[PDB]
């Protein structure tokens, strides 16, 4: 019968193993970021986790999906495009990002997930997904964890995303450092190249051309070095 | 205790000290009238013990030889801190 | 349904269209038959005077805009059928190309429908074109291309690779040597936007051949095991060439993809060099 | 911290449960410097973070709030070296290099780490306020070898992004500093920076440079310090315009001292202030001195005071003498445009505004005259006019630069021609002004006239959108201004039901519409940004990535308001939408206009007809998701005028049944229906079908048919004057008046000959 401001009332009074069992495929069907926020002030007013409902989701999808290639990188068979799961995995993002409050498990769904891409050969959806998200996700974290007041159970998730991020950040930092430079070396390495020279305009467009390369090259030389050093 | 818990500057720590030092004086108030009649402690629903560790919370925050306005009252039945 | 089209058909357009046509072309996409009322098809023949036909004129343009219709909402065999019936090889080497692209980026082993469909669709448009006059000369350059390039890829997957080696020799459009690289940036100008995107699947079809080649040589002995040294020596300076040339290519065209597949293309260029 | 029975109670609890081992103190080290922190004990607090440092070393929160706490306390050296730490750990902020930039450059370091992490920061992050500050920190700690790099990078900056006011601020301080007070001037003095001259600090700022220029170099007659003095007059005016804008006495003082002050440096370098065009700038200072102490009288008059009803006199001469002194039109000595533009288009703005409330406070003429020549006479009038020409200065009275000089009042009115083209040159540089097109609406329907909407979108759109009436195939590309005259005319039309019903407590003296500095946006950002966006879409001012979206969603907002295909407006706002099309149409004498002006109103009739067969059994009004305007007048509910509305939609059917070939139908709806509007179009179509009858030859039938034309005409024409003779709402519900229609009549009688009073009389309408 549908009516989403009507399944909220009612699925608390099934336990919660089964209320949230079947509250996961309920909001597995969920789009519209008014429904959305809609749905997310019922189950707020009605007392349901729905954090903890699309954590769920997202863990049983991952189950479901059985990983990609696990966490090692393994080459496909022969010529074949993306995994059918992706899609799937890049569209729970979504419904993951839209409640900021468990920062820490978004994270660490973030680097499984860029993981899983690393496994099965995507790093321009790792990219994309990493231009998307911050870069202060572990200072959020860390942030959030010393604001809640609570540093007596601490366990190693956060160091965990910490150093998972930072590998990632530098393992994207040296792949970006190889495309700029092997790109610039398909461009003209910046080096006065005789092309033909017989006239005063042309030996001024000659001038200038060779002042922007040293120009050109002199500011890659200072962003590679910084970024290899 | 609102105001401290995020970055102050000099007229914010000044305020906060202007703010310290009119508690102090509320609980400097309050013993000079317990001491002046043996009754606060039947009057009031807390015993004189509460406002003996309000005091000392109150001399604690106020710091130790850091504070930005100097006090004017004497520590009475408690302990000095800054 | 005829006696309704007449009634239909005397409606004149309502905001784009027509009621009329949207109705002939919900039924003929929820029928999906024609063999007697648009037309009988040997194999490629043509165009029949069907119940329709007979009473309406203007048949060409509707199986066209049907056709165009079912492309545009999700239909490969009945649209191409129904090209061939009205006869257009434009729009059936277009829908043959479109059709083909997607699948060429995924396997081509025989594990599905997917390859037996297509090779149907070429078998077709080939025999439509040998009996009869087939498209623009682009168009049957892109076709030939397209043949060509899953001729290669079957014989990739089927495990062979001297096989790949000398039909992407015998080819004659793969950057050969430096005075080819020349040739093949001004034809690649005169390319198309598949054509274009499918370079990234055909260089990683070539790169691995050439790495199993590589592979191959190398656990070959030098001395022993066959293959003496001059042939050794030879081996090598065909890839240093065949190197050079595709990196000299992919260096001098104007046209960029990822750093993955550069990545690729640099690591086949130096394990040849 | 707090510390009560139960607090410490915790509290000995807490420690209690950490005393099993030292490490639960050295990992609670965390919470114990936050209630330390809390409660002041920055030793304390340093300690156990340090403690807890030592304990996880890689934890960055720790390190941050050290060098708060550092920060706080006053070791600026050591929260830069903690800052430092925490970014060598992770990069936590992109932020925090640029501060440990700028507190190392505060504390002037310039040997290794200072320089890498400047270069840290601006390779990060991309050209920025901060990152400039930081660099030029830097760079000025090396002396003149750093003074030259620092010249070279705010050269570099000024060529990059030249309209940045911290970057103007800056190059004036270093000039300043250099002593290159030149310099200064003509980088103040660059036409990039006309656009920029806006806000106060900067005025005020560009105003101090001048007078030190001018006390620095006093002495001197030049081109150059003529029009620096100019453009420091031209910017006192304008602090002035912005400080006098409010009520504030004190801020009035102020702005007077400060002109005095600018004047006595003035005459001491130039030699006075009247010359070649020293004596237009000083004409135009007066008349916009005038022009905004009469707008402020009339915005106290407004806000109910004490004295409302006797001041519109002195506000009025004072008008009338700004509008007889000069105003800046044409400069005689054509050299400083870039002001000069600015200078013209805020005195048309000026002239405007104070032309239409002046016009709206005399209500159609300024009979204003009369009270003012029965007044003044003997001495007793000479005086008060001499007080009214010197305006009020007691306690509470602003009007310290109102006092008028030697000169008389003369008896003058303003002009709708010269209105329009003031209008028309506001909405250059107003590019499509919502708010300023709303206001001029206002005040035309204020004084009863026709406002020039054909021009007014012709000055905003230089496409000239020409007039199509499409039904089908929607295109965003082809616009048309039928749509955009729609639009305007609705949303004056809500504006002034809106002013009407706020306008309940208000004086009949005080001005009706309010002035425009202070009526801005009276409905819905929703109107303002798609009034934007179609502004963008036409001149091409938008982005080619987004293009595609942004013509769909014009595209759906044209059928929106066509109504069409897609339906979901308001009965009161598509009443007004055909009032407003009536309004322009019958005002006219076209053809082709009119077919589709009545083409539109049929088609907005054909689907407000259903919503207004709601409306009549007082149900809930169909009102959209998305508000569009005001929801607290537009409550269609009450059955007055639904006759009228009905009559409307009659007629729009009639005349489409006309132009489709159906005149029998068409004239049997029209002698069915009864009203004004109907018998107005017939009389209109059959005085243009005899025209072109007499344009060719008359024979015997064409005369006959032209003669019952004629009397059809006479008939219609005295139903017309019945009706309107009949209830007052007639004279609401045409938007012709009856003087013209009875003109009409007149003309028609004679034309056939007849002169009895059977039928149409001549000097009265009815019998």
């Amino acid at each position: 019968e549908k009516q989403i401001e009507l399944i909220a009332f009612y699925v608390s009074h099934l336990p919660q193993e089964l209320a949230i069992s079947q509250y996961a495929v309920f909001l597995e069907n969920i789009t519209d970021p008014d429904q959305r926020q809609r749905c997310l002030e019922l189950a707020k007013e009605a007392g349901l986790d729905v954090a903890s409902i699309t954590k769920t989701v997202v863990e049983n999808t991952r189950k479901k999906d059985a990983g990609e290639f696990a966490h090692h990188d393994f080459a496909p068979a022969l010529d074949s495009g993306t995994s059918e799961e992706d899609r799937a995995k890049i569209d729970v993002i979504d419904w993951l990002v839209f409640d900021p409050a468990q920062r820490a498990e978004a994270l660490k769904q973030s680097n499984a997930i860029m993981r899983k891409f690393l496994a099965s050969k995507k790093h321009e959806a790792a990219k994309e997904v990493f231009a998307k998200i911050p870069q202060d996700s572990i200072a959020e974290i860390y942030s959030q964890w010393e604001e809640q007041a609570m540093d007596s159970a601490l366990p190693a998730e956060d160091d965990n995303a910490i150093r998972e991020h930072l590998c990632i950040r530098a393992y994207l930092e040296s792949h970006e450092a190889f495309n700029e430079w092997f790109k610039h070396i398909n461009s003209p390495p910046q080096k006065p190249t005789l092309v033909g020279q017989a006239s005063f305009t042309e030996k001024v467009a000659h001038e200038h051309k060779e002042k922007k390369y040293e120009m050109d090259f002199g500011i890659w030389k200072g962003h590679l070095d910084a970024l290899t050093s | 205790e609102e105001i401290e818990n995020d970055c102050l500057p000099a007229e914010e720590q000044e305020e906060f000290q202007e703010c310290l030092l009119k508690c102090k004086g509320f609980l400097k108030m309050i013993c000079d009238e317990y001491s002046a009649y043996p009754s606060i402690a039947t009057s009031l629903p807390v015993p004189v013990e509460t406002v003996f560790e309000m005091l000392d919370s109150v001399k604690q925050s106020l710091g130790e030889a850091m504070d930005d306005h100097s006090p004017a009252f004497m520590e009475n039945h408690s302990v000095l801190t800054t | 349904a005829l006696q309704y089209f007449y009634f239909l058909r005397n409606e004149k357009d309502n905001q784009g269209e027509s009621m009329f046509l949207r109705c002939v072309s919900e039924l003929v996409i929820e029928s999906r038959e024609f063999d007697m009322l648009l037309g009988k098809l040997e194999k490629d023949g043509s165009r029949k005077p069907g119940a329709i036909d007979k009473f309406t004129r203007d048949t060409k343009t509707i199986i066209n805009k049907v056709a165009s219709v079912a492309e545009n909402k999700g239909l490969f065999e009945e649209a191409a059928k129904l090209y061939d019936l009205a006869k257009n090889p434009d729009k059936v080497l277009e829908l043959t190309n479109k059709l083909l692209s997607p699948v060429v980026s995924q396997i081509s082993a025989p594990q599905s429908n997917r390859e037996r469909l297509k090779n149907m669709a070429l078998a077709i448009a080939e025999r439509y074109k040998s009996q009869g006059v087939s498209a623009e000369k682009s168009i049957n350059s892109t076709f030939y291309l397209l043949l060509d390039l899953i001729t290669f890829f079957d014989e990739y997957h089927a495990g062979h690779i001297d096989l790949s080696f000398d039909v992407i020799e015998r080819l004659k459009l793969v950057p050969l040597s430096q005075d080819s690289v020349e040739e093949r940036v001004a034809a690649f100008r005169n390319f198309s936007d598949e054509i274009r995107h499918n370079l990234s699947e055909i260089l990683l079809a070539t790169m691995n051949i050439l790495f199993t080649q590589y592979k191959r040589l190398k656990g070959s002995g030098p001395t022993t095991l066959g293959r003496p040294q001059r042939v050794q020596e030879d081996k090598d300076s065909v890839l240093r060439s065949q190197a050079r040339a595709l990196i000299t290519f992919a260096g001098m065209i104007p046209y960029r993809m990822s750093g993955d597949t550069n990545a690729r293309l640099v690591q086949m260029e130096v394990l040849m060099n | 911290m707090r510390r009560s029975k139960a607090e410490i109670q915790r509290y000995v609890e807490n420690a209690q449960n950490s005393a099993s081992s030292p490490r639960e103190k050295s990992m609670k080290g965390f919470l114990f410097a936050r209630l330390y922190y809390e409660a002041k004990e920055y030793e304390l607090a340093k300690r156990s973070v340090s403690s807890y440092i030592s304990v996880q070393e890689r934890d960055p929160k720790a390190h941050r709030f050290l060098g708060q706490l550092f920060e706080i306390e006053g070791n600026v050296e050591k929260a830069v070296g903690c800052y430092k730490r925490s970014l060598e750990l992770n990069p936590t902020q992109k932020d925090l290099t640029l501060r440990i930039a700028e507190l190392i450059c505060t504390l002037n370091i310039k040997d290794g780490r200072a320089e890498y992490w400047v270069e840290r920061a601006s390779k990060l992050f991309p050209g920025s306020p901060e990152i400039y500050r930081l660099k030029e920190q830097l760079l000025s700690s090396q002396g003149e070898a750093g003074w030259n790099q620092l010249f070279d990078l705010i050269q570099a900056e000024l060529f990059a992004r030249p309209n940045d006011v911290y970057v103007n601020l800056k190059l004036v301080d270093l000039f300043l500093s250099n002593q290159r007070l030149e310099e200064a001037v003509l980088h103040c003095l660059k036409p990039e920076r006309r656009a920029l001259r806006t806000d106060i600090e900067w005025c005020s700022c560009v105003v101090r440079v001048f007078k030190e220029y001018l006390a620095s170099k006093q002495g001197q007659k030049n081109t150059n310090m003529r029009m620096i003095t100019k453009e420091l007059l031209l910017a006192q005016c304008d602090v002035v315009f912005l400080t006098l804008s409010k009520k504030d006495v004190q801020k009035s003082k102020e702005a007077l001292e400060r002109f005095d002050q600018a004047l006595l440096s003035v005459k001491q370098s130039v030699s006075g202030t009247d010359a070649s065009d020293l004596s237009v700038t000083f004409y135009e200072m007066r008349g916009h001195y005038y022009m905004h102490a009469g707008t402020l009288l009339l915005k106290m008059a407004q806000s109910c005071e004490v004295q409302w009803k006797a001041l519109i006199e002195p506000a009025a001469l004072c008008y009338l003498l700004a509008y007889q002194v000069p105003k800046p039109k044409s400069k005689p000595v054509k050299g400083d445009d870039n002001g000069q533009g600015f200078l013209e288009e805020l005195a048309f703005d000026r002239q405007s505004k104070s032309g239409h409330l002046l016009l709206t406070l005399s209500h159609g003429k300024q009979n204003f005259i009369s009270e003012i020549i029965e007044t003044f006479a003997n001495q007793c009038g000479q005086s008060i006019l001499l007080k009214f020409l010197f305006e009020d200065n007691l306690s509470m009275q602003d009007s310290f630069m109102g006092s008028d000089d030697i000169s008389y009042v003369e008896n003058r009115v303003p002009d709708l021609s010269e209105l329009s083209q003031h209008d028309n040159g506001s909405l250059r540089i107003h590019n499509g002004d919502l708010q300023h097109l709303t206001w001029l609406g206002l005040q035309w329907h204020f004084l009863s006239t026709l406002p020039p909407l054909r021009k007014w979108l012709k000055q905003i759109f230089p496409r000239v959108p020409q007039e199509t009436s499409r039904l089908e195939s929607n295109i965003p590309e082809s616009i048309c201004l039928l749509d955009l005259e729609v639009f305007l005319l609705a949303v004056v039309q809500t504006s002034y039901l809106q002013l009407q019903d706020n306008n309940t407590t208000a004086d009949p003296n005080r001005p009706r519409c309010l002035p425009l500095p202070i009526c801005k946006q009276l409905f819905t950002d929703r109107q303002r940004s798609w009034w934007d966006a179609v502004y963008s879409l036409i001149t091409k001012k938008a982005l080619p990535g987004t293009s595609a979206k942004l013509r769909s969603v014009i595209q759906h907002d044209l059928t929106t308001l066509r109504a069409q295909e897609k339906h979901g407006l308001q009965p009161a706002v598509l009443v007004n939408w055909a009032r407003g099309l009536h309004k322009t149409g019958y005002s006219l004498n076209s053809f082709y206009d009119q077919k589709e002006y009545m083409g539109r109103c049929v088609h907005y009739w054909k689907k407000l007809l259903p919503l207004l067969d709601l409306v009549k059994q007082k149900k809930s009004i169909p009102e959209p998701v998305d508000p569009l305007f005001k929801h607290f007048h537009n409550k269609d509910i009450k059955v007055s005028e639904v006759k009228d509305l009905e009559d409307e939609a009659c007629i729009a059917f009639a005349t489409l049944d006309l132009v489709d070939g159906k005149t029998e139908d068409a004239i049997i709806a029209f002698e069915s229906v009864k009203n004004v509007v109907a018998y107005w179009n017939l009389a209109l179509i059959y005085q243009r079908k005899a025209e072109e009858i007499e344009n060719d030859c008359l024979p015997a039938e064409e005369q006959e048919e032209f003669q019952e034309c004629l009397l059809k005409c006479k008939g219609f024409l005295k139903m017309i004057c019945d009706e309107y003779s009949a209830y007052p709402s007639i004279a609401t519900s045409l938007p012709v008046p009856v003087e013209t229609v009875f003109e009409m009549l007149d003309s028609v009688k004679q034309s056939l000959g007849e002169a009895m009073d059977d039928h149409s009389p001549a000097f009265m309408e009815n019998h």
